[PDB]
């Protein structure tokens, strides 16, 4: 069900530069037909230092980390693609052959950030470009939870309009708890002196917590 | 470092050590400031036990005895499992945290013990 | 004399004295130095109040409170708002301040406010980095002590 | 300006200010000017001037703006937020807190301030 | 809102005329006692007397140099209320009535004591004159008014 | 005894004399004197008036 | 200077601000449960007073050694304080209400003699050479009133062979959770029908008076200890804002450490761009 | 500042104030959060002194008369060596921490301490 698309460490940095559009460009196939489409752009950071390498060496002029001053037009060309587009386009497109059918294209970028440095100017340049983040933190990770997923910080800009009715039904009280188990998880160790109703939420947002590990290769 | 390739012992040997070791992390400060009393008896415990975690993780080598004056060791793996699984299981928490420092096996944690 | 209590007990200013107004935004460092300029309408000092990258409505404002407390027929007002040319940002002081030296060279006594020097050191920066001069601390020209 | 002239009062919406700063420092990257401090155009203030001194109130009728406004790594002494800030005539926060009361609109009634 | 620990004129009292070089000595005394001890007011009941009074005198004369724009005041009129500070006619008066006090003051010497006042406004002169109707003025408001 | 109120004021330990003369011996030999000082110091003001002021600095 | 170590302090000092955000709640906890301990001994002592001013009364025949005074220099203090540290001036206050009250003895010519209850107070007259008649530590965030029996009985028998004529206890009383008052109290000079005397009354009189300075002493024991937590509760509140405002500082310097950075790699990379 | 030049005395003088104000200085974050009380004895004796040998430190000025109106001061070295000394020693840890500020001698804090 996958087409993969690589631009290696040791090809040219025009081909690294390229591959996420050649690769937006075959995911678009199936979005203009009507079809649905999943794609993964797993280092955009090694596409951003491609490019800076492919205009310094044609004498442009350096701006903020010696970026040039088009590296927000280079991922916002890309970034727009992915969309949801409605069944007049589709019916516009295909002439007529496929009707009542929107089509998309889902993006999922990927950005290293160095020691949690989200303020550097190509992730503050996707952070904006995008609909939401997942952030990731190596101190939870570390402390076993093993998906690190910070959910204090991470943000959908769709939210519950992207979900079925069971899971938006249930998410809200684990939403509750866990930003609950957030503002009392320093009472863990002292909890045999608090109140009766502060460790009954102190308990569930230990369950909650315990209950967001999850596997490597086992979707649910 | 999978559980398919080394196993599941070791894996859970290894993120027992990382787990201690990252928790007292967030602790150091705590007690750089007010002192040890001022914790609860799993944080005393765990402090401890961290502590012994940390000491016992050097070692002396061959190619540094020019450096250190003690001769060097060899350490088979599953020597190494085993001993930090003892401390991670409280099997050596009456021991002081000066007797795993530059010692090799747990064994020799244990022989040095009884010179302090 | 300013009129305030606490600048004529504490901290007086004398005729030729240089004394800087320096703080945050919003806390009355236009409105301190407009009260000096106030006190001034009986007392033989002439006044010169020189804006530098201010707003045209907070100028409007400032000579009709010079007008509505009778102080604006000793007071000459030289503008320089935020939409002009950073040239004219940077050349106003000098202006405003050749012309307090002329009631200085006759043997009378004249006061200027200089309502941001911070403003026309962000406009003598723009001038000098479009003339490509390497610049130093927080992108400054290196002469703009001399500024 | 068209609206204003014909005698009226006009709201003006801005979405963000600080891409309209972002888009001034690319187009003088671009250009090749010499940049100034924190990476920004050498003529950001005069750039932001231009734009806000022609929202004013005039003889024949006026033009009001809302501008939503980003700050970079939550930083009020930055320089895009600093130019911006001698602009503004009043500040409206929106709170998440007053909201999850049910409270419409979130209004937050002690950070919000005014000149006026 | 002038920080008086930091703010400093390097001419100082040349500049400065008589009656307000004489008057302002203790001015940033009184405010320098203030700056510390004016986060103990939630407790200063359970302190010593020269504490309490010290506390009390900086309250006092941090109330008097408030003031509003487009208010200019005079030679003689802060030369009032420098006097009504530092001679000790604040003590027995209240930190919500200081500077309405201060204005009925200016007022009652605007209507009784006016040629007092045009005297001090010519250059600022002090001598024991004026020490004394000034004092004489403000202990008959102090008891009349 | 009252006739409309019954109070009994009971005792936490034993009392007789073998208990609570051991206590009264141990309360006296856990005294610590480390110096046969006078009592007529000044020294005690000299460390208080300090830490007083100290004590403020921080609230 | 560089924003690094800045960054690890701000880490600190944040780390720092958690714990002790929960430890002014743990203060509140065992501030209400040394509430709960003090309202349980005062039905004890009321009764024993009410009984004692009766007795004292109805029988004018004998009159105990505690009920009447002399006129003799020399005065007792039982001192009671805490073993912990982070009391915002419990103790401190508690000392200078008690040298105080001591100079007032001690310019007369008379001799005292102290009995300390508490870590602090023992450290005190062992730095400063107080001479200790009875000490007592290490009671817990619950005392009992039989560890109590032996200082308080060497307080009593110095009064019984007259060397002590009046005896004062200096301990913290609870005002309100925001307000401790170091007081000095007295403890040893304190409906028309008849108890029945089962035994001699008089040895009645010699037992309840005992029973009534030990209930007292218990009492201020426990109300020291409620103030004790109090005061730990304010000293707690007091050090988290002060670690807010140090991470406050520091964050104005990470910010302006930023921003020189950002200036001074753009000026190399522009320097650097010009010479080639 | 080297033995050979000044002599023993002023050198472990000067080497003593400032062990004691590097101390100080390594205790400003401890004292800010949690407080003088917290200290042990010695350090807060150390604390004590220290204070002392900061105001000590500072001198009216003759041509800070005009500031102040405080008159200067002109202190020799035999003086100087002499208070410091007498501070480091704890002579004078009965006196108050503002009675040695803006003065010249130690006996002139002797006299501004009965005041
Ligand atoms: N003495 C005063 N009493 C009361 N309000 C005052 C006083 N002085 C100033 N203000 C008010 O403070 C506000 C800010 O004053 P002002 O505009 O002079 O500040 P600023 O620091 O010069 O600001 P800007 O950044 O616009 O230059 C004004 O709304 C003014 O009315």
């Amino acid at each position: 069900n996958t087409i993969v698309v690589a631009a290696s460490a040791s090809e040219s940095a025009a081909l690294q530069y390229l591959a996420p559009y050649s690769g937006c460009t075959m995911g678009e196939y199936f979005r203009d037909r009507g079809e649905d489409a999943l794609i993964v752009y797993d280092d955009l950071s090694k596409q951003a230092v491609a490019y800076r390498q492919i205009s310094l060496l044609l004498r442009r002029p350096p701006g903020r980390e010696a970026y040039p001053g088009d590296v927000f037009y280079l991922h916002s060309r890309l970034l727009e693609r992915a969309s949801r587009v409605s069944e007049e386009y589709v019916e516009k497109f295909t002439n007529g052959a496929v009707t009542g059918k929107t089509g998309s294209l889902t993006a999922l970028p990927i950005i290293e950030t160095q020691a949690g440095d989200v303020s550097a100017f190509v992730p503050t340049n996707v952070i904006s470009i995008t609909d939401g983040q997942i952030f990731l933190e190596s101190a939870m990770f570390n402390s076993g939870i093993r998906p690190a997923v910070n959910a204090g910080i991470s943000v959908s800009r769709v939210g519950g309009a992207a979900q079925t009715k069971i899971i938006k039904k249930l998410s809200g009280g684990i939403r509750t708890a866990l930003a609950q188990y957030r503002e009392l998880a320093a009472f863990a160790q002292f909890a045999s002196d608090l109140d009766e109703a502060t460790r009954k939420q102190l308990e569930h947002g230990q369950r909650v917590t315990e209950l967001m590990k999850q596997k490597q290769y086992a979707p649910m | 470092l999978d559980p398919l390739v080394i196993g599941q012992d070791h894996y859970d040997t290894a993120r027992g050590v990382q787990y201690v070791l990252q928790r007292y992390k967030e602790l150091k400060d705590i007690i750089a400031i007010l002192g040890m009393d001022e914790l609860s008896e799993a944080d005393k415990l765990l402090v401890a036990r961290a502590r012994k975690i940390q000491r016992f993780l050097s070692q002396p080598f061959f190619v540094a005895e020019v450096f250190t004056g003690s001769p060097g060791k060899y350490v088979s793996l599953k020597d190494t499992i085993a001993g930090f699984k003892g401390i991670l299981n409280g099997d050596y928490d009456h021991l002081p945290e000066q007797a795993f420092y530059m010692v090799g096996g747990i064994e020799e944690a244990v022989e040095k013990a009884k010179k302090l | 004399q300013t009129g305030y209590k606490s600048v004529d007990a504490m901290i007086p200013v004398g005729r030729g004295q240089r004394e800087l107004i320096i703080g945050d935004r919003q806390i009355g460092k236009t409105a301190l130095a407009v009260d000096a300029i106030i006190n001034q309408k009986d007392s033989g000092i002439k006044c010169v109040y020189v804006a530098i990258g201010q707003k045209q409505s907070t100028i409007a404002n400032v000579v009709r409170k010079l007008e509505e407390n009778g102080a604006l027929a000793n007071t000459i007002v030289v503008a320089a708002s935020a939409s002009e040319s950073a040239a004219l940002q940077y050349l106003a002081p000098y202006s405003g301040c050749t012309m307090g030296e002329y009631f200085r060279d006759r043997g009378e006594d004249a006061l200027i406010v200089y309502d941001d020097l911070s403003k026309q050191a962000v406009a003598y920066r723009q001038i000098s980095l479009l003339l490509r001069r390497p610049p130093g601390r927080e992108a400054y020209p290196g002469d703009v002590f001399y500024l | 300006e068209k609206f204003r002239d014909e005698g009226r009062d006009v709201l003006l919406f801005i979405d963000n200010i600080y891409r309209y700063t972002l888009a001034g420092t690319e187009v003088s990257a671009l250009l090749g000017r010499m940049p100034s401090a924190v990476g920004y155009q050498p003529t950001l203030a005069e750039e932001m001037g231009v734009l806000q001194e022609r929202i004013t109130s005039t003889k024949k009728g006026s033009i009001t703006s809302i501008q939503a406004v980003y700050v970079p790594a939550d930083d009020l002494t930055d320089p895009s937020p600093a130019t911006t800030f001698a602009h503004l005539d009043a500040t409206v926060v929106l709170s998440r807190d007053i909201a999850s009361l049910g409270i419409y609109p979130a209004v937050d009634p002690l950070d919000s301030t005014s000149r006026q | 809102a002038v920080n008086a620990g930091i703010s400093v004129s390097r001419v100082g009292g040349a500049a400065q005329t008589k009656i307000i070089k004489k008057l302002s000595g203790g001015i940033r005394t009184a405010l320098a006692q203030y700056r510390e001890l004016a986060a103990f007011a939630q407790f200063a009941s359970d302190l010593d007397e020269a504490t309490r009074k010290q506390l009390e005198h900086g309250q006092r004369v941090t109330e008097l140099m408030k003031q509003k724009q487009y208010a200019p005041m005079s030679i003689a009129e802060m030369s009032l209320s420098l006097y009504a500070a530092e001679r000790g006619f604040l003590q027995d008066v209240e930190i919500a009535k200081v500077g309405s006090f201060e204005q009925a003051l200016i007022s009652y010497f605007q209507r009784e004591h006016a040629a007092l006042l045009a005297k001090i406004n010519e250059k600022g002169d002090f001598n024991d004159e004026i020490d004394a109707g000034i004092k004489a003025g403000i202990e008959k408001f102090k008891a009349t008014q | 005894v009252q006739p409309n109120m019954v109070k009994v004021l009971a005792d936490t330990v034993v009392r007789a004399g073998d208990l609570d003369e051991a206590a009264a011996q141990e309360a006296l030999k856990a005294a610590e004197k480390a110096l046969q000082g006078k009592g007529a110091e000044f020294d005690y003001s000299a460390a208080a008036a300090r830490l007083a002021e100290a004590a403020a600095q921080l609230r | 200077a560089g924003a690094k170590e800045i960054r690890s302090k701000i880490a600190s000092i944040k780390s720092t601000q958690k714990i002790t955000n929960a430890m002014e709640k743990v203060a509140v906890s065992k501030m209400r449960k040394a509430q709960m301990r003090m309202a349980a001994g005062r039905p004890y002592a009321e009764r024993i007073r009410q009984v004692i001013g009766h007795l004292a009364n109805a029988n004018p025949e004998y009159r105990h050694p505690f009920m009447v005074e002399r006129e003799v220099k020399r005065v007792g203090y039982i001192v009671v304080s805490s073993d912990r540290g982070l009391c915002g001036g419990l103790n401190i206050n508690l000392f200078k209400s008690l040298v105080k009250d001591m100079s007032g003895y001690r310019e007369q010519g008379a001799e005292i003699d102290l009995c300390v209850i508490g870590s602090k107070g023992a450290s005190f007259f062992r730095s400063f050479g107080g001479n200790v008649v009875a000490a007592i530590s290490h009671l817990g965030e619950e005392p009992s009133i039989n560890d109590l029996i032996g200082s308080v009985k060497v307080m009593l028998d110095a009064y019984l062979e007259g060397r002590i004529d009046r005896l004062f206890v200096v301990s913290n009383k609870f005002v309100n959770t925001m307000t401790q008052k170091p007081t000095v109290e007295q403890l040893i000079p304190l409906h028309h029908w008849d108890y029945l005397y089962e035994p001699d009354a008089k040895s009645l009189l010699d037992g309840l008076l005992v029973r009534y300075v030990e209930s007292q002493v218990y009492q201020a024991v426990v109300e020291n200890n409620a103030c004790e937590q109090a005061a730990r509760m304010i000293a707690m509140k007091n050090a988290t804002d002060n670690a807010g405002e140090l991470i406050s500082d520091l964050q104005l310097i990470y910010n302006k450490a930023r921003q020189a950075a950002i200036t001074q790699e753009i000026s190399e990379i522009v320097g650097g761009a010009a010479a080639v």
